[PDB]
C-alpha cells in the first residue's frame, strides 16, 4: 500500500538463504546485486586511468 | 519550455518557450497572445485552475510585465515571424503568413492539423505552464526518466516500417528526377524504367 | 471614462417581416441545447412507410449494415395520426421522462437515454437573416444537454459496443499474388528496347 | 519620505536559537544604510516580533530594497562557514 | 547605451550587400541604421525587446 | 497498436464533454481525459466512465492491450492505444461491493475445466479467458494505479524451516 | 433483423407503444432500469413547423466577453433583461482578413418590454408599428464553425399546456471574443457602424409569405403545400 | 490574489496620488481605475506551509491502493478512514499523517 | 464453487504458452508491418506532380501519378538460366540467398492540360520466418520434416545471404 515504511517494505531480507527468499526480497535482492555490478564495472576505468597518470 | 532565472538571481523569473524555425526563445504571453488570445486575465485563466494559488500567479506576474509591451494578435505574430530564420527581407504580410503556418504546423501537430482549431494548443500551453510551475514551486518531484511505463520497445515492424519510409522516399526522389529529365526528350516514358 | 466612440446618429429605417409562432414558450425564455449522439438521428420528414421499405440498403459490410440498422431503428420520427372522429393528428414515437429526482431522459420506443446538464452562461438562440444581412435573437440557452445511455444492458449499448468492436478487428490492405516469371524481366528488355532506340536515334541524327 | 511601508516578521524562535537582539539587528540595518532609511522595531515582549521600515513611482525600488536586505544583510559569523557542530575528540596526553 | 553592429543586410538604394550598420541607443530608445556606401540614415523607435532584425523590418516597411 | 476513434466514439457517448464548452472557473472538480497523450475534453462522473470503459475492455468490445488509468490525485483519466508498450497478464479479484464474490478470483475451478477440455459446454483457449472477464494485461502505467495479491492464498486473512512471509499489518483490511 | 420487412414491423412497434402523458397510471407503470425510479412527468417530442423556414445559430462569448463579467455593460443594461433577450447583431466586413460584430439594444426598460410583449404575443394578423430605436453598445471579434449535418445541434422548448416538446435544428457555432479597437483605425471605425438604428415592425408581404410557405412545404406539406 | 480590469481583463496595478494619498487600482492599457480595499500591496513567505493540506481531493476514497485505519472521525464518527502523509515533496516536509473520512471526506490530524 | 490450487494457475500458463508462444511479438510485429504498413507507407505521399506552363499559345500542363495497392508474394528463386521456383528456407540457408519476396506497386498516370498503368515492382522485402507470408506457416509437421526443417525451431529471424 502507499506510504509503507516497514522494513519488509522497503527491503530487508528476514530470510535466510537456506530458508528460502520470497519474490519481493528475490527481486529487491537483485537490485543490490545489479548495484555491485555497474559499481565494479563503472569504476575500473577511472581506477585505471588514475594510476596510468600516477606510473607517469 | 524553459523557465529562466535562478532562485533570489537575475531578477525576475521570466518562462521563455521554445519554437521549432524560430532562431531565439520567445515569452510564453506573446505566443499565447500569437495564437488568439489578448487578454491577459484569460491566459491566466489558462494557465492556472485555482484562483487561491497566489504563488503560481506570483511566479507568473514577471512573465505578464515582459509580455506587456505587445498588446495585439498580430504584432504578437509579426514578432513571430521576424525570428522565423527564413529568408532576409521578407515582407511584412509575408512574415505573418509564414508566423501563422508555423503556428498551425509543426507546433504540438499530434493535437491538430487544421486552421481554427488552437484552442486546443492554447490549453495544452496552459497545462504544459501549469506543470512546470507545479514542478518548479516543490509541489511536485522531476518526472522519473527511468520509469518504464514511459518507454516503448520498437520490434522488427517499426524499424522496418521507418527504413522502407527512407527508402520509398529515395526512390520517389529518383522517379522525380527520371521524370524531369525524360520530359526534356518529351516521350511516352513506359514508367517502367523510372523504378530501380 | 471610455467615452463612447460612436456619436453620429445616423439612423437606417429597415423594417424586419415576423411571422406568428406556432408555440409560445411560458414563463422563461429557455432552451436546452443537445448534442446528436452517433447511435440517434433526426427525421423531421414525416414517416412514409412505403419509401421507408423500398430505401432500405444492403452492405457487404456487417458493422456497416448494423450502424445504419440501429440508427435507422433509433431514429426520432413523426407521422399524421388518422384521428377515430375523422380528423389528422400529429403522432410521434419521441417521449421526455422526468423521474422523482428532476432528472430527463430522452426516449424512443423502449430505449431509454438519460440527459446530464450542465449550466452554461452567456449562451443564447438567435435567428439568422441573410437577405438583410444581421441576426435576430430568439431566446437564452442556460443548460448544455448531453445524451447517455441508460445502462449495459440496453440494446443499443451492445449494438454500438459490437460494431465498434468488429470494426477495428477487419484490417486487411495488402492483396496477394502469384510470380511467374522474373520481376526484373520487364525492366531489363524495355532497357534493351531503349537502347535499340537510342542507336537507331543517334545514327538518325548523324545520318540527319 | 515615502507613504510606503516595509514591515517583515521574524520568527521568534529561531531568532531565540541563534541568540540575536532586535537592537543588533537595527544597528546593522542602520550601519549598512545610513539615514537613507527610517527604521523601528517592535519590542522583546510583543506578541509578533517585527521590525518596519520608511524610505526617506518607488514600489519597484522598495521591493529591490527589500529583496537586497533580505539577501545580503550578515548579522554576525564568518562568511562562508555556513554550518558549524561539535565534536568531541579523545586524545591522549 | 548605443550598441553598433555589422549587419548582412542590402540596401535598397545603391544594391551593394553587407554594407548595413545597425546603431540602437536603448536609454533614449532609437535605433540608425546606416549604409555605409550610400550614406543614408534611417531612424525608427526601439523598445526593450528589439533587436536588429526588428529595425531591419521596420526599414523594409517603411520602403515600401 | 489500435486506433483511437471507437475510444474517442465511447468517450463522447458517456457524457464527455469537449474542450471548447470548458470554462477553468466553473469545472473546479472536473476531470482532464487525455488519449494517447492529447487531452481531449472533460468528465464530471468519472467513476462511472472508469468503470464502464474497464467493463467494455474486458468483455472485449475495446482491444485488450488499451491502458485505462485514472490518476485521482491530479484528477487525470488517461487512455493508451500506442504501440511498443509492454504489459504482462493478471488475474481480476472481484471487487464489487454490491456482489456477494467481493474479495475473491473471478477464475474457477469451471474455466479451468473449459481449459483442460478444449471448448465451451455451449475453441476455449487462452483469449477465451481473456474476453471473459477472468484475466487482463496491464502495463507498467496501469500498474501504479492498482493492489496485487502476490499468490491466491494471500486474498483470505514456527517452523525453522519455511520462509516467513510478510505481515502487511499497516492496514486494517485490504481490498 | 435484416428484413426490411422486419425493420418497417419494429418501426411501427415502436410508434404503437407510446405512453399517453394523462395516463398516470402508465407513466408510473415506467420504472428506469437502472435507477429503478417511477415516472413523474411526460412530454411528447414534436418538431417546429414555424421556424423551420428560419435559419437558427447558436451564440456565444468566449472568455472576457461575458455579459455577467463586465459589470458597468451589465449595469447599463440592466441587472431576465428584455434588452439582452431584444438585442440585434450586424455582422459587416470591411474585407476578408477584418471583420467583427455590432451589437445594438434599447437601453429603455419600457421600450423593451413593450417591444418583448408584441414579440412574444404574434399569434393574430395585426401588428403595431412599434419604431424601438436601439443604441449600439460594443463590438467583438467573431469565428464561425459549420456543422456537417443539419441536425448537428439541437435547442429543445417546452409547452407545459399542450404536454409537448418543440425542437429547433441549428446550423453552426458563432464564437466571440472581445476586441481592441486600434487607434489608428478609428477614424475608419466611425464611418463603419451607425450610433442609432430604428426598428419598424410590419406586416410580412405576401410573396415571402408565399417564398417562407414554399420552403416550410419540405418539412409539413399537407397544410402549407401551395394549390 | 490581485484584481483585473472590469473593461479590458487586464491586471489593475496599485498606483499612489500626490495629492489624494490614496492607493488606487490602476490599469495601465486604459484609464480605470478603481479604489483599492486594504493597503497589503505586497507579501512573501520565506517559509511556507500551503499545499501540505491543499492537496486534496473528493474521491480519494476510492483509492485501492492507499492504507485503512480505524482512526476516530471528529465530526461523525465512523470507524474507517483514510491516511497519507504529506503532499508536498521537500526535504524539510514533516512525517505527520492527514485522515480522510468515508462519510464527511474531511482531513484531520492526530494531535 | 472451489479454490484455484497452483496446478490450476500452471494449467492457465499452459494455456497461455499454447496459444501464444515464445516468439509471437516478433511474428505479430512483422504481420502488421507486411500487413498495413507498406500500404501506409506508400499512401503517406500518394502523388507526384510535375508542372510545365509551356509557351512555345499558353498550355498549363500537369504531369500526375497516383499510387495504388500493394501486392506480395510468396518468395521465389530465379536463377542464371532464367527459370524461377517456390524458394524454401533451407535451399537459402544451403545456397547463400537472401529469403525474400517481390513487391508490387500500382502506378497511375494521367495527362493534365489546361488552356488558359500497372504492377510495378519496387523491389524485394525480406520474410521472417513462420510468419503469415513464410512458407512454412501452413506445412504440417511431415512436409516440415520433407523439407530438413527442424520442428523445434520458432523462427522469428531473417535469412540474408
Ligand atoms: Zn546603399
Ligand atoms: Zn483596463
Ligand atoms: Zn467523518
Amino acid at each position: 500500500t502507499k506510504d509503507d515504511f516497514s522494513p519488509e517494505s522497503k527491503g530487508f531480507v528476514e530470510n535466510s538463504y537456506l530458508r528460502g527468499l520470497t519474490p519481493q526480497e528475490f527481486f529487491f535482492h537483485a537490485m543490490a546485486g545489479r548495484e555491485g555490478l555497474i559499481d565494479t564495472a563503472v569504476k575500473t576505468a577511472e581506477t585505471g586511468y588514475i594510476q596510468r597518470r600516477l606510473v607517469k | 519550455i524553459k523557465l529562466y532565472g535562478r532562485e533570489d538571481k537575475g531578477t525576475g523569473r521570466t518562462i521563455k518557450a521554445t519554437l521549432p524555425y524560430v532562431k531565439q526563445d520567445i515569452p510564453i504571453v506573446i505566443v499565447f497572445r500569437a495564437l488568439g488570445v489578448v487578454p491577459d486575465g484569460e491566459i491566466l485563466q489558462h494557465i492556472c485552475y485555482d484562483e487561491n494559488d497566489w504563488q503560481m500567479l506570483e511566479m507568473l506576474k514577471p512573465c505578464i510585465e515582459e509580455g506587456f509591451v505587445i498588446q495585439d494578435k498580430e504584432v504578437a505574430l509579426d514578432f513571430i515571424g521576424r525570428r522565423g530564420s527564413a529568408a532576409l527581407g521578407i515582407r511584412r504580410e509575408k512574415r505573418i503568413q509564414y508566423a501563422k503556418d508555423i503556428l498551425q504546423k509543426e507546433l504540438l501537430p499530434h493535437i491538430t492539423q487544421e486552421e481554427g482549431f488552437e484552442t486546443r494548443k492554447t490549453f495544452f500551453l496552459g497545462y504544459m505552464v501549469n506543470r512546470l510551475l507545479l514542478c518548479a514551486l516543490e509541489r511536485k518531484d522531476q518526472d522519473d526518466r527511468d520509469h518504464f511505463g514511459k518507454k516503448r520497445l520498437d520490434l522488427a515492424g517499426p524499424l522496418l516500417a521507418n527504413l522502407f519510409r527512407i527508402l520509398f522516399r529515395k526512390l520517389t526522389r529518383e522517379i522525380y528526377r527520371y521524370m524531369q529529365r525524360c520530359i526534356e526528350t518529351d516521350r511516352d516514358f513506359n514508367l517502367n524504367l523510372a523504378v530501380k | 471614462h471610455t467615452k463612447s466612440v460612436y456619436d453620429n446618429g445616423e439612423t437606417l429605417d429597415i423594417s424586419l417581416p415576423i411571422h406568428p409562432k406556432s408555440h409560445i414558450p411560458q414563463g422563461k425564455q429557455d432552451r436546452w441545447v443537445v448534442k446528436l449522439p452517433d447511435f440517434l438521428d433526426i427525421n423531421a420528414e414525416p414517416f412514409d412507410p412505403r419509401p421507408f421499405e423500398m430505401n432500405v440498403k444492403t452492405h457487404e459490410d456487417k458493422n456497416q449494415e448494423l450502424l445504419d440498422k440501429l440508427i435507422a431503428v433509433n431514429t426520432v420520427r413523426w407521422r399524421y395520426a388518422k384521428s377515430e372522429t375523422g380528423g389528422i393528428f400529429k403522432e410521434t414515437n419521441s417521449q421526455i421522462i422526468q423521474w422523482e429526482d428532476g432528472t430527463y431522459s430522452l426516449r424512443v420506443g423502449s430505449e431509454i437515454f438519460d440527459m446530464f446538464t450542465t449550466n452554461t452562461d452567456d449562451n443564447y438562440l438567435v435567428s439568422e437573416h441573410n437577405e438583410e444581412g444581421i441576426l435576430m435573437t430568439e431566446s437564452t440557452l442556460s443548460k448544455s444537454v448531453k445524451l447517455v445511455p441508460a445502462s449495459f444492458q440496453s440494446t443499443t449499448h451492445q449494438k454500438l459496443a459490437k460494431a465498434l468492436s468488429a470494426k477495428q478487428k477487419k484490417e486487411s490492405y495488402a492483396r496477394s499474388v502469384v510470380t511467374k516469371e522474373d520481376p526484373e524481366e520487364r525492366q531489363r528488355r524495355l532497357e534493351s528496347q531503349e537502347n535499340e532506340r537510342y542507336r537507331l536515334e543517334r545514327r538518325r541524327k548523324q545520318a540527319e | 519620505q515615502s507613504p510606503w511601508l516595509l514591515r517583515l516578521e521574524l520568527d521568534r524562535a529561531r531568532m531565540l536559537d541563534k541568540q540575536l537582539t532586535m537592537n543588533q539587528v537595527a544597528d546593522k540595518i542602520s550601519e549598512v544604510f545610513s539615514d537613507d532609511l527610517f527604521v523601528m522595531w517592535s519590542e522583546d515582549n510583543a506578541d509578533k516580533l517585527i521590525i518596519r521600515c520608511r524610505v526617506i513611482e518607488e514600489d519597484q525600488m522598495l521591493k529591490r530594497i527589500e529583496a537586497h536586505m533580505l539577501d545580503l544583510i550578515a548579522l554576525r559569523g564568518i562568511p562562508g562557514i555556513s554550518k558549524v557542530y561539535m565534536v568531541k575528540h579523545k586524545v591522549s596526553v | 547605451i548605443k550598441q553598433k553592429l555589422e549587419t548582412q543586410f542590402t540596401c535598397l538604394f545603391c544594391n551593394h550587400d553587407n554594407s548595413v550598420v545597425c546603431t540602437l541607443d536603448k536609454k533614449n530608445s532609437i535605433g540608425l541604421l546606416e549604409c555605409k556606401k550610400c550614406n543614408l540614415s534611417f531612424q525608427a523607435p526601439i523598445n526593450s525587446l528589439s533587436q536588429p532584425i526588428d529595425i531591419y523590418s521596420d526599414w523594409i516597411d517603411a520602403c515600401e | 497498436g489500435s486506433p483511437s476513434e471507437p475510444i474517442i466514439n465511447f468517450l463522447e457517448e458517456w457524457g464527455m464533454e469537449p474542450l471548447e464548452d470548458y470554462d477553468p472557473a466553473q469545472h473546479t472538480k472536473s476531470t482532464r481525459i487525455f488519449v494517447n497523450g492529447v487531452w481531449t475534453g472533460i468528465h464530471r462522473d468519472p467513476s462511472m466512465l472508469v468503470s464502464t470503459m474497464r467493463d467494455l475492455r474486458r468483455s472485449g468490445a475495446i482491444s485488450p492491450e488499451v491502458s485505462i488509468i485514472r490518476d485521482i490525485r491530479e484528477r487525470e483519466f488517461k487512455i493508451f492505444t500506442d504501440v511498443g508498450r509492454v504489459y504482462r497478464p493478471l488475474f481480476i479479484v472481484e471487487d464489487d461491493e454490491s456482489k456477494d464474490n467481493k474479495g475473491e478470483l473471478r477464475i474457477t475451478k469451471e474455466h479451468i475445466r473449459k481449459i483442460q477440455q478444449g471448448y465451451d459446454d455451449d475453441v476455449y483457449g487462452w483469449s477465451s479467458l481473456v474476453t471473459s472477464g477472468v484475466i487482463e494485461y496491464v502495463d507498467g502505467e496501469e500498474e501504479e494505479t492498482i493492489m496485487i495479491a502476490m499468490t491466491p492464498e494471500d486474498l483470505q486473512t514456527n517452523d525453522t524451516a519455511k520462509r516467513i512471509k510478510p505481515e502487511m499489518s499497516t492496514s486494517s483490511h485490504h481490498t | 433483423d435484416t428484413n426490411p420487412r422486419s425493420q418497417l414491423h419494429s418501426v411501427e412497434r415502436t410508434f404503437d407503444e407510446v405512453i399517453d402523458p394523462r395516463n398516470k397510471n402508465r407513466l408510473q407503470s415506467l420504472i428506469h432500469p437502472r435507477k429503478k425510479i417511477k415516472a413523474v412527468k411526460a412530454w411528447h417530442f414534436f418538431p417546429d413547423t414555424s421556424t423551420f423556414d428560419q435559419v437558427f445559430h447558436s451564440l456565444k462569448f468566449v472568455g472576457s466577453a461575458s455579459l455577467s463579467k463586465d459589470r458597468p455593460l451589465n449595469e447599463q443594461l440592466g441587472q431576465v433583461n428584455a434588452s439582452i433577450l431584444t438585442s440585434l447583431f450586424k455582422p459587416i466586413e470591411i474585407n476578408p482578413h477584418n471583420k467583427w460584430i455590432s451589437l445594438y439594444a434599447v437601453t429603455d426598460k419600457l421600450s423593451a418590454e413593450s417591444f418583448r410583449k408584441s414579440f412574444n404575443s404574434i399569434k393574430d394578423d395585426n401588428i403595431v408599428n412599434r419604431h424601438v430605436i436601439y443604441d449600439h453598445i460594443k463590438d467583438f471579434d467573431q469565428m464561425f464553425r459549420g456543422h456537417k449535418k443539419l441536425f448537428e445541434d439541437f435547442a429543445i422548448s417546452f409547452d407545459d399546456i399542450s404536454d409537448r416538446a418543440f425542437f429547433v435544428p441549428i446550423v453552426g457555432r458563432l464564437e466571440l471574443k472581445k476586441k481592441r479597437i486600434v487607434p489608428g483605425l478609428v477614424d475608419m471605425v466611425n464611418r463603419t457602424n451607425y450610433a442609432h438604428i430604428r426598428m419598424d415592425l410590419r406586416n410580412p408581404s405576401t410573396q415571402e409569405t408565399a417564398i417562407r410557405d414554399s420552403r416550410r412545404e419540405q418539412y409539413d406539406p399537407v397544410n402549407y403545400s401551395s394549390i | 490574489s490581485f484584481r483585473f480590469c472590469l473593461e479590458c481583463n487586464n491586471m489593475l496595478y496599485p498606483k499612489e496620488d500626490k495629492e489624494n494619498q490614496r492607493l488606487l487600482y490602476s490599469c495601465r492599457n486604459c484609464d480605470y481605475t478603481e479604489l483599492a480595499e486594504d493597503p497589503k500591496v505586497y507579501r512573501h513567505e520565506l517559509i511556507t506551509n500551503i499545499g501540505e493540506t491543499a492537496g486534496i481531493v473528493d474521491d480519494i476514497g476510492q483509492d485501492p491502493t492507499l492504507p485503512r485505519s480505524d482512526k476516530e472521525c471528529p465530526e461523525c464518527h465512523s470507524r474507517d478512514c483514510v491516511f497519507f502523509q504529506s503532499q508536498q515533496r521537500r526535504k524539510d516536509t514533516n512525517m505527520t499523517l492527514f485522515y480522510v473520512c468515508l462519510n464527511c471526506k474531511k482531513t484531520f490530524r492526530d494531535e | 464453487d472451489d479454490t484455484i490450487t497452483t496446478e490450476d494457475c500452471w494449467t492457465v500458463i499452459s494455456a497461455f504458452f499454447e496459444e501464444k508462444g515464445l516468439v509471437s511479438q516478433q511474428l505479430d510485429s512483422f504481420d502488421e508491418f507486411m500487413e498495413t504498413s507498406i500500404q501506409d507507407l506508400v499512401w503517406e505521399e500518394p502523388r507526384l506532380i510535375l508542372d510545365q506552363p509551356a509557351q512555345h499559345d499558353n498550355i498549363n500542363k500537369r504531369y500526375e501519378i497516383r499510387f495504388g495497392k500493394i501486392y506480395l508474394s510468396r518468395p521465389t528463386m530465379t536463377e542464371a538460366d532464367g527459370t524461377t521456383h517456390a524458394m524454401f528456407p533451407q535451399e537459402a540457408r544451403l545456397r547463400n540467398l537472401t529469403y525474400s519476396s517481390p513487391v508490387y506497386l500500382d502506378m497511375e498516370k494521367s495527362m493534365f492540360t489546361s488552356i488558359d498503368g500497372n504492377k510495378v515492382h519496387i523491389g524485394k522485402v525480406p520474410i521472417m520466418l513462420r510468419s503469415k507470408f513464410c512458407s512454412l506457416r501452413t506445412l504440417d509437421e511431415v512436409d516440415l520434416y520433407k523439407m530438413k526443417e527442424c520442428p523445434y525451431d520458432m523462427g522469428g529471424y531473417f535469412v540474408i545471404n
